[PDB]
This record gives structure tokens, C-alpha cells and sequence, in this order.
DNA sequence: CTGGAGAATCCCGGTGCCGAGGCCGCTCAATTGGTCGTAGACAGCTCTAGCACCGCTTAAACGCACGTACGCGCTGTCCCCCGCGTTTTAACCGCCAAGGGGATTACTCCCTAGTCTCCAGGCACGTGTCAGATATATACATCCTGT
DNA sequence: ACAGGATGTATATATCTGACACGTGCCTGGAGACTAGGGAGTAATCCCCTTGGCGGTTAAAACGCGGGGGACAGCGCGTACGTGCGTTTAAGCGGTGCTAGAGCTGTCTACGACCAATTGAGCGGCCTCGGCACCGGGATTCTCCAG
């Protein structure tokens, strides 16, 4: 009787709960008080990044010709991208494995 | 009879295992290690099984990249040999001793 | 899409001819071109013509073409098969590079050959020693090369 | 039978919206919310510290936009300040 | 005891393969197992430390990923 | 001969500054934010990002806008020889 | 009157305003801090062929990937002059 | 007869002489005007305190310091004395700066 | 402001190397010795500046240096 | 008329101060409430830390004919002491040098 | 004229209980501040990580001395659990 | 391998100073005394999951020969880096002057915490089908010894 | 450089299967509406400190020249490790069984946040003298060339 909730992700065209972003915030032991635009804006970033991330992981997958993203093409996408290398290059993926990647001086003189 | 010389079964075996993602430790004896290793501090403890496989995740990339450190410390030593000299030069570069 | 590519080269190129040198297709595989260029004005080449073929590549532009001398020609870079050793052709060729423009580099190299890095070390011996009769060489080589 | 909450609904969305023909396996579901967590992890920690030093108390799209700013490298930092910052302005506009 | 000896000689091999090695001396089986081993009791005592201040008696998949993070080897997948 | 002038408008309507509306000095687009004024529009605005879009300039080296300064002298010859 | 250096000035924005690298009409601009141009899809048969950083085409070095951005300042203006120079062909 | 010592003895003896002092070995002066020449292409006219700068500074010969110790053990293992190019950049690329 | 970069003399770079007790110096460390000097200066002074135009102002404060020191895990102690 | 007015760093017997440290936690941000001996054994353990490092500084300081501590003083012990420079290994110190040492190799022989 | 806060005080109480004739350069005194500050928030920090971690919203002598034990390497750990033990009774002795 | 010459280094004494050390407000941040709502300790029930064990498979581990390719020691070189005298340059110290911007207080108001009500979007739990794993049969690329 | 034999190695088709993508039921956390209270944003003012310049000193830097140590290419030798094959062993799987400890709900009380009144502890400021930095001079020692 009052109005119809539109979801807050809604009303800024967001898929990432805008919500339970503010609820980690203000019980995240972070401040006593939280801005209203801090969660809008921290979803959007985070969308940003697991889009690029979900994208590359496509590109490689769909490169080796599977239609599910297992942690082999997260980790090559991710290490192969320069910038999201040193961003991530200090974490560490289950089943992810190394780069096939071989010394000049060890292959054959040929 | 036929004889491969030394040089390609290793790049052949480098070549399968950098495209591998299992587990190239076996999971007994490293368990039996990991429970050994933890009954020092406290006894009797308990593990789960995806405890253990996130130890035996870690460790061995933590191997692999001072392998290969370490293998770039002999190209640098003009070698292709890996020697302990090189373990210990790449272990007390990246601040671990 | 290397197909088209090769279209617009040769477009252009016929409303705007080039100066002295030409090209064009020997068919309808318009991967396999000839090229005549002429020897470089006062220059050890001047007066002959060489006549050179090119081999698209199946991702042209993304790749450079197979380009050899079917004329011979005394050069410290170029051997005896018509095989030429140009940077522009190995490592820093960009789908930029057009035939036009490469052609042009082909008549530089012929002013100025590279000794530093020969496909004919003997010849390139003869460039930097005595730059002098080395023209006397590459000259009497274009009649009965070139000519 | 406790209620637990994860970012997997919310990942296949935005996959079916980029990718409309990939789908995710359960350890990799798992490795990407982990990943978003600990961005998380590093934005909030950055934007309370980023709040605390200036003798502040709220926090705000100014200090988080900072934090972004200072973790995210390069023209990722870039893309992703105009990105939040179009997706507020356009959340207070309605 | 003798546990250390588990990882099999072929095992440091593999695993030198896979981080691109050529080839092998004799002297670094016995200082790869040491610094393996090093790293553990790195580990477990910072895994045990937290499930004894948690009032656990078991080793939980979260306290060892924990332990990871505080050394600046954060792992992902397990929570 | 009569669509030329509708030419020439729409010409300047997509090049003309937005803050002078008269001709352009060396103005650059700083990136993403459409910006159109001139150089000396922003020359004494330089800070807060941007004088609207308030985004931070990335682009510390200048990166001077070529083809549009080559757009907009042939926009003159155009000009100059469509008023004979 | 003066007609065919209209048509040769005409010719001198196509040509600025042509593919550099894929000589084909830009259809709307993608633009790297270098400000070339390109026509779509080269930078993707770019990051094809290779598995590494990308190379400056026109230039030398100035381009890593969706670095570019959506530049929409000729999009609007392509399909605009080709109506006045069809028109115009049409008129005289 | 001009005496001159073996090349190495001095450098032993300034190693020793700085490795025992604490005083600052870059140039202020210039540093400062290299500092606040990276600063300008962020920020115009940006206002520096001594202090900050000298914390810089105190960043800077403890950072190079540092790779100097990492790149001379990176060279005595490459069974040489003489530091090269490819020394630091082997320390740097092992450490995780590259 | 410009060209200063060669203001980091050969003597300084000498003294800076063998504090860390180096005992010879090839000829080719200079100019890169200035390189990763540099990349270091851009790496502290971009957070730091930052820093600074957040609490908007125009001034950099050594607290804000030090600031940046301890986000890149090399925190600096005589400054507060 | 109430009570003599006792520090709590009195009640546990240490020169740190406890009711600062109570405070600094309250309104550091680290829970919406404290117990009451978390900054008691806080205050304790850095009261403990700095004793060490300034006996530590003090014993250089003596050790180099000097009565004033300086960071020379503090860098050395620090760098010392194993323990001390594991727990402070990436931290530096302002004008405090580096300790004298020369690998054999080249030491003339 | 505003009002500025450090530990100047106890350390230099500090220093004359352990060597009652020596004595400290101000930039010594500096670097102390700043070394017992970092202490400071290693510990707060590490503590709430340990309050987070356990569902926990009290920080509890426990979590600070698991804190202590989580950081300090050895045998400070064994001494600094000990002293703040003994402190922690004493206090709660009067 | 054993001695003088020189040069740097170390040790000792007189001198001036400014920074460490100490004392006087005083103000606010510490204390003390009540009060209340609540989070953690404690008890009890449980059942998921971890621990232990037995039997069959066989891949992987282990041991031994070999011979070859790489680690490593000795040799010559020349050129590149180091020790040192000389001239120059800009760092460095001291002083002075203008002011912009950092550092306070007043005050308001507008943003945000807190609360109650309502519901739906997200979580727990079946659920079948297709992507993916595996077998087997290939075609095919690449090493390797002989020519 | 080339070629055939042999050892891997990429490819396609067929078949099982269980993990995922979806669907359904349900609830509590998010949303809407309202309220009150203080965080801070703006304006005004004060002045510490940054910036800028000028002038004299000289110490450090640039430059150069001789010359010798070492980085490097080369060669030869010798042990050591990749490659292969025959002989185990224990990982691996499965299947079963047992129960301890994690995980949940329900109480209940100590206990920490909160507020009000008070006072003394540490800080700003303001002296004051000796630890030391410096200068000068004499004694000690290590490298180097000659013997
Ligand atoms: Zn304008
Ligand atoms: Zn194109």
C-alpha cells in the first residue's frame, strides 16, 4: 500500500546486491557510519572486475574448445593479462597449474 | 635398438607436466607427512580432508615457483644443472633467510 | 579477409602509378605477384631493371610475403637465389607496411646495403673495403643482369 | 540446515550477460567468489583506513573511489572510477 | 618418523618439470624435501594455533587458508 | 550548390567549442569525457579531473589531437573556398 | 568552378580518416591514447596472432589490449559527409 | 716516485668507511629536483615539506642499498666480482618486481 | 623542470653499491641503476600524491610518504 | 571524596598506559566493544617489546663509548639480534646505515 | 596550540627502569613512537581478524594473546605470553 | 718469503654549543560510581564426517648398466675498469623577503543511524540431461642414426 | 642436409555418467516510511612554513691517463646423470563399520557500553648545562716495492 521495492541494485542497473554490500559494510567493523552511495559504487567495481575476469576466462575456454570454465582457464587468463598478473600475482589457484613456457638455452640448437 | 639421447624425454615430460593441473604428489604419504608434521605442537589432532588437499595445493606451488627461480638462477650461472647453490642463492634473494 | 586486403593495395595504386617501379598480379592468384623495379638513380644499378615476384601470405596483411629476385643482383645482402635480408620484412613488419612503400625500401638498400648483417659475407667485404669497385662489380652485373 | 550466503547467483548472471553460452564449474564458482571476497576484503580495508587518518567517519564514494584508486592498477583503476562513478551518478538521478 | 621420505625421489622430479627444469644434480632431493618440510611446520603451526584458539579439536579447511593469507600466500578455492 | 551551406553547419555544429560556440584554440579531449572547449576553456581549469565529467587526467602527457586539428584546418578550406 | 579541388581535398579526409592499418571505413572510432584509429576487429586479429602485449601499429609502442576506448566523435559524422558527397555528386 | 696503491685496497677501505656511517650519499639538491620532477606529471604545483622529502630520500638509498646486497651475492654465485646489467635485473626479476 | 635524472652523479651511484659493500662496478649499471631508481619514484610518489589531493590539499606531508612506504610493505620508522 | 583516583597501569603493576590503549581500541575500529584485560596484556607485551629493544640499544650504545641512544644504535641491535630481525625484517630505519660485513670471495687472498 | 599525543613519556620511563644512566636522541625517540605504533596495530589488527573469524564481537585477552602468539616469532612469544599472563593476574588480583 | 716508506688510521686532549633533561601551569582525558541490556559461557542433543580396517589392482616407485654430454679446472688475452692528479661546477650554507596555503573555530543542515512493517529474491533441496571423460582406432609430426 | 624407421602425438567416433542448470518451496534480510541527532561543509581568520632569490666557499664532480686484473673464449678431461629395462609396494579404490567431535537450540548471568561528576597526568612552553662534534696534534698500523 506503501510503494512496490525496487531492489537498490536495480535503481543503479546493477546484477551485484547492493544490499548486502552495505550489510557487510556497517557490520564489516570498518566506520560507524556508512555513505549511501559507498556500497553503489564498491558493486559496480566489483562487477567491473569478475566481468573482465569471467570474459578472459570465455576467450580461453572457448580456445580449448570447453563450454564450462574450469580453474585452468582463470588461471592462464589471469596470468596471461599483464596488468591482472601483478594485480593477482601473489595468490595462489586450486587445479590451476603453471604456463607452458620453456627457456631459450634448454630447447635443442636445432 | 632404438635410444633417445638425453635431452628430449625431459623437454617431452615438461611439456606434459605444464599443461597437467593433478596433483603431483602422492596423497598418502604426504598426509601421513602433514600428521607427523602437526603432532609436534599438539596431540591426537584431525584433518579434513579438504584441509589436506589445500596443504598439498600450497606446497607444491610454493615448489614450483622456487623451481623455477631457482632454474633461472642457472641459466644465470651459465649451467643448466640445478645445484643447492642455486636453492639457497634464490631462497636468500626473496627474503626467506 | 587477406583477399580484400590485397584489393584496396592494388586500387589505389592504379589511380595513383607509381613513378618508376610497377607490380601486378601474373594471374588469378592474387597471392603470387611480379614486380620490375628499376635500378636506383646514380647509383652502381642505374639503368637496369630487376624483376622480382611476391608471395601473399593466407593472413596477409598479419604476415609478411615471401619476396625474392628473380634478376640476379650483387648485393651484400642478397644471395644468388634472389633471396633479399630486409629488417622490415622479418620483425618489425605492421599491416601499415604496403607494397608501394616496402618498394621504395628495397631502392634504399640498394643505395645503401647493410654489411652489419650480410646474406653474402663475401660481397659484404667488398661494400666496406672498397666501396669503389664494389660498384664496378654490382654495375657490370646489371647488364648482364639487369639488362 | 543453516542459511549460507555466496556470490554464485550474481557471477552467473553476469557471465549469461557476457558470455551468454559458458558455463562454470563448482570449483571455479568457488574460486571466483573467493576472489571477489578478497577484493572486498582489500577495497573495505583500504576505504576504513583511507577514513580513519583524515580523522573521518563515514565512509564514502570519495575514499573508496581513492582505495580503487590505489589498488587497482593502471587503466584498470581508470575504467573501473568511471564505471562506479556513472552507476552512482545514474542511482541518484531516479 | 621416516615420513619425510614419502615424497618420492620421481615426485621432485615432476615437480621440477613442471617448474621447468632441464635436468637434475644427486644434491637436491634431501634440500628440497628439507625446504618443503621447513614450510610445513611454517603452516600447520600457524593452522593449529587458530583451531586451538577456535576450541576445535580438528584442522579446518578455513584455518589453513587463514594461515595462508597472514604469509602472503593466499589460496583460492576452499572459502 | 544549396546543401552545401547544411553541409558546412552541420560541419561546425559536430567541431564548434561548446563553451565558446566561436573558433577553436588547440582545444584537446582529454579521453573518455566529451569535451569540445577549447584549450584555453580548460588551460585555467586544470585540477578536479575535468570542468564537468570530474575525472581524473590519466593522459598526463598530452595527447594532442592531430587528426582533429588536421579535421579542422580542411573544415577552413572548405569554408573558405564554399564563400567564394 | 573549383570542383576538382573539392574532390581532391575530399579525398584528403578519407584518407585521414581511412583504416590505417585496414584500410577500410572507420564506421564508428576506437581510438587508443596514441589516437590511431581503427575500424574494429584489427585489434582482435592483433591479440590473436599473439599470446603477449600488444605492438603500437601505426606508431612504435603505445597499445596493451582494451586499451582504446569508444570514441563516437566521427561515428556521427561518416554516414553525414557520405550523404553530402553522394548528394552533391547527385546535385552537380 | 709516485706511489699508487693496487686497485681493490681502497675500495675496501671505502667500503669499510661507508659501511660504518650513516650519512646520506645522494645530493639534496638534485634530488629533491628529480623528486618534484616526477611529482609534476601527476599534480601542478604541488608544495613539498623537507620532511617529506627526506623520507623520500631515506625510501631511496635504503631501496638501492638493498638491491646492491641482492645483486653483489647474485654476482659472486655467477663466479665474478664485478656487478653487470644482468645481475640486478636476475635479482629484481627473482624478489617479484618484474 | 626537466632533465634531471642525470643528476644521480657516478660518484653517488658508486657510493650507493658499495655501502651495500660491492667491491667492482662495471661501466653498464648507471644508466639502469637510474632507471629502477626512477620506476621507484613513480611507484611511491603516484600513491602519495593521491594521498595528499584525497584530504584536499596541495601540500605533501611526510606522513603521507610514509603512508605510501607502508601500503608497499616497506613501512619507514622516524616520522610518526 | 569518592575513592583515590588509581591508573589502571598502577593496578598491573606497568608504566604503559592502560586506559589509552582501552581507548585507542574503542575507537580504532577493531570491535563494537573490548574486554577489560585485552589492553591490560596489550600494554604488557609492547612494554615488554620495548624494553628489549631499548636494552638492546643501550648495550650498543655502551658498546660504542656513547651514553645517548641514536637510530645507529637501534638499526645495529635490531639487525643483531636474529629474532628481532625476522620480526623487523621489512621495516627500515631512518640514518640507520647498514652493519660492516665483506663476503670472503672478496677479501684478498 | 593544538594538543599532540605519543609515548614519549613511557618510553623514556621505560629506558631509565632498564639503564638508569643513558640516555636518547629525539630521532631515536621518534623511531620508538613509530615502532610501537606498528606493534600496536599488528596486534589490534590481527585481533579483530581473530574476533571475525570465530562468529566473535568481544576482543578478549584470548584473542590478543593468540594474536601475540600468531606474530611474535619464538621466544618473544614465549616471554611476551608470559609477562602479559602474570600482568593480566596481578590486575585482576586488585 | 722479509724489511723500510708512506699513507691512512687510530688515539688523546682542549673548546664551544645546542639539544637532552628538567620544572610550572592546566586542561582535558583519565578515573570512580551506578545502571541495563546482552553476548558469551554453559548444558544438552545430534549425526555428519572423520578415523580405522581388509582385500584386489597395478602404476608408480626402486634398483642397475651404460655411455654420453655437461660440470669443471687450466690457459691465454685484451680490454675494460680502477687509482690518481687537475680543472670546473654547482652543491651548500647563510640571510632575507613575500605570501599562499595549512591550520584553527562558528554554525548550520542535511545526511545517516535506528526502528517498525512487509514481502520477495535468494537459499535449501530434488532432478534429469548433455558436456565431458574414456576407449580405441587411426593419421601424423618429430627424433635419431645412418648416409 | 636428407631419409626411413620408430616413438610419440593430435584427431574422430562411440559410449556412459554424474555435475549442472533449472525448477519449487520457503523465510529473513532487504526495502519503504518515519524520526531525530550529530558530522561535517562552508566561511572567516592567523600565521607557520614553503618558495624564491642572492652571495661567498669549496668540496665534490668531470675529465683524463696509465696500467693491470679479470671476463671471457677455448680446450680437455672426468665423473654424473638421463635413458632404458626388470623387479617389486604401496598408492589407490572400494567397501564397511564406528564414534568423536562439530554444529545446532535454549538458558542465564556476568559484564562491558554508557552516562555523570571529579581530578591529576601528560603535554606545551620555557629554561639550562654537559655529551659531543670538531679541530688539532701525536702514536699505530697496513700495503707496497725492493731485496
Ligand atoms: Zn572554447
Ligand atoms: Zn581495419
Amino acid at each position: 500500500a506503501r510503494a512496490k521495492a525496487k531492489t537498490r541494485s536495480s535503481r543503479a542497473g546493477l546484477q551485484f546486491p547492493v544490499g548486502r554490500v552495505h550489510r557487510l559494510l556497517r557490520k564489516g567493523n570498518y566506520s560507524e557510519r556508512v555513505g549511501a552511495g559507498a556500497p553503489v559504487y564498491l558493486a559496480a567495481v566489483l562487477e567491473y572486475l569478475t566481468a573482465e575476469i569471467l570474459e578472459l576466462a570465455g576467450n580461453a575456454a572457448r580456445d580449448n574448445k570447453k563450454t564450462r570454465i574450469i580453474p585452468r582457464h582463470l588461471q592462464l587468463a589471469i596470468r596471461n593479462d599483464e596488468e591482472l598478473n601483478k594485480l593477482l600475482g601473489r595468490v595462489t589457484i586450486a587445479q590451476g597449474g603453471v604456463l607452458p613456457n620453456i627457456q631459450a638455452v634448454l630447447l635443442p640448437k636445432k | 635398438p632404438h635410444r633417445y639421447r638425453p635431452g628430449t624425454v625431459a623437454l617431452r615430460e615438461i611439456r606434459r607436466y605444464q599443461k597437467s593441473t593433478e596433483l603431483l604428489i602422492r596423497k598418502l604419504p604426504f598426509q601421513r607427512l602433514v600428521r607427523e608434521i602437526a603432532q609436534d605442537f599438539k596431540t591426537d589432532l584431525r584433518f579434513q580432508s579438504s584441509a589436506v588437499m589445500a596443504l598439498q595445493e600450497a606446497s607444491e606451488a610454493y615448489l614450483v615457483g622456487l623451481f623455477e627461480d631457482t632454474n633461472l638462477s642457472a641459466i644465470h650461472a651459465k649451467r643448466v644443472t640445478i645445484m643447492p647453490k642455486d636453492i639457497q642463492l634464490a631462497r636468500r634473494i626473496r627474503g626467506e633467510r | 579477409m587477406a583477399l580484400k586486403r590485397i584489393n584496396k593495395e592494388l586500387s589505389d595504386l592504379a589511380r595513383d602509378p607509381p613513378a618508376q617501379s610497377s607490380a601486378g598480379p601474373v594471374g588469378d592468384d592474387m597471392f603470387h605477384w611480379q614486380a620490375t623495379i628499376m635500378g636506383p638513380n646514380d647509383s652502381p644499378y642505374q639503368g637496369g631493371v630487376f624483376f622480382l615476384t611476391i608471395h601473399f601470405p593466407t593472413d596477409y596483411p598479419f604476415k609478411p610475403p615471401k619476396v625474392a629476385f628473380t634478376t640476379r643482383i650483387y648485393h651484400p645482402n642478397i644471395n644468388s637465389n634472389g633471396s633479399i635480408c630486409l629488417d622490415i620484412l622479418r620483425s618489425q613488419w605492421s599491416p601499415a607496411l604496403t607494397i608501394s612503400k616496402v618498394l621504395l625500401s628495397i631502392s634504399s638498400l640498394l643505395s645503401d646495403p647493410n654489411p652489419d648483417d650480410p646474406l653474402v659475407p663475401e660481397i659484404a667485404r667488398i661494400y666496406k673495403t672498397d666501396r669503389d669497385k664494389y660498384n664496378r662489380i654490382s654495375r657490370e652485373w646489371t647488364q648482364k643482369y639487369a639488362m | 540446515r543453516s542459511r549460507k550466503e555466496s556470490y554464485s547467483v550474481y557471477v552467473y548472471k553476469v557471465l549469461k550477460q557476457v558470455h551468454p553460452d559458458t558455463g562454470i564449474s563448482s570449483k571455479a564458482m568457488g574460486i571466483m567468489n573467493s576472489f571477489v571476497n578478497d577484493i572486498f576484503e582489500r577495497i573495505a580495508g583500504e576505504a576504513s583506513r583511507l577514513a580513519h587518518y583524515n580523522k573521518r567517519s563515514t565512509i564514502t564514494s570519495r575514499e573508496i573511489q581513492t582505495a580503487v584508486r590505489l589498488l587497482l592498477p593502471g587503466e584498470l583503476a581508470k575504467h573501473a572510477v568511471s564505471e562506479g562513478t556513472k552507476a552512482v551518478t545514474k542511482y541518484t538521478s531516479a | 618418523r621416516d615420513n619425510i621420505q614419502g615424497i618420492t625421489k620421481p615426485a621432485i622430479r615432476r615437480l621440477a618439470r613442471r617448474g621447468g627444469v632441464k635436468r637434475i644434480s644427486g644434491l637436491i632431493y634431501e634440500e628440497t624435501r628439507g625446504v618443503l618440510k621447513v614450510f610445513l611446520e611454517n603452516v600447520i603451526r600457524d593452522a593449529v594455533t587458530y583451531t586451538e584458539h577456535a576450541k576445535r579439536k580438528t584442522v579446518t579447511a578455513m584455518d589453513v587458508v587463514y594461515a595462508l593469507k597472514r604469509q602472503g600466500r593466499t589460496l583460492y578455492g576452499f572459502g | 550548390w544549396a546543401h552545401s551551406r547544411a553541409a558546412l553547419d552541420r560541419l561546425e555544429k559536430l567541431l564548434r567549442c561548446s563553451r565558446c560556440t566561436n573558433i577553436l584554440r588547440e582545444p584537446v579531449c582529454l579521453g573518455g569525457c566529451e569535451h569540445i572547449f577549447c584549450s584555453n576553456c580548460v588551460s585555467d581549469c586544470i585540477g578536479t579531473g575535468c570542468p564537468v565529467c570530474y575525472t581524473p587526467a590519466w593522459i598526463q602527457d598530452l595527447k594532442i589531437n592531430r587528426q582533429l586539428d588536421s579535421m579542422i584546418q580542411l573544415c577552413s578550406k572548405l569554408r573558405n573556398l564554399l564563400h567564394d | 568552378l573549383r570542383v576538382e579541388e573539392v574532390q581532391n581535398v575530399i579525398n584528403a579526409m578519407q584518407k585521414i580518416l581511412e583504416c590505417p592499418i585496414c584500410l577500410e571505413l572507420i564506421k564508428e572510432p576506437v581510438s587508443t591514447k596514441c589516437d590511431h584509429i581503427f575500424c574494429k576487429f584489427c585489434m582482435l586479429k592483433l591479440l590473436n596472432q599473439k599470446k603477449g602485449p600488444s605492438q603500437c601499429p601505426l606508431c612504435k609502442n603505445d597499445i596493451t589490449k582494451r586499451s582504446l576506448q569508444e570514441s563516437t566523435r566521427f561515428s556521427q559524422l561518416v554516414e553525414e559527409l557520405l550523404k553530402i558527397i553522394c548528394a552533391f555528386q547527385l546535385d552537380t
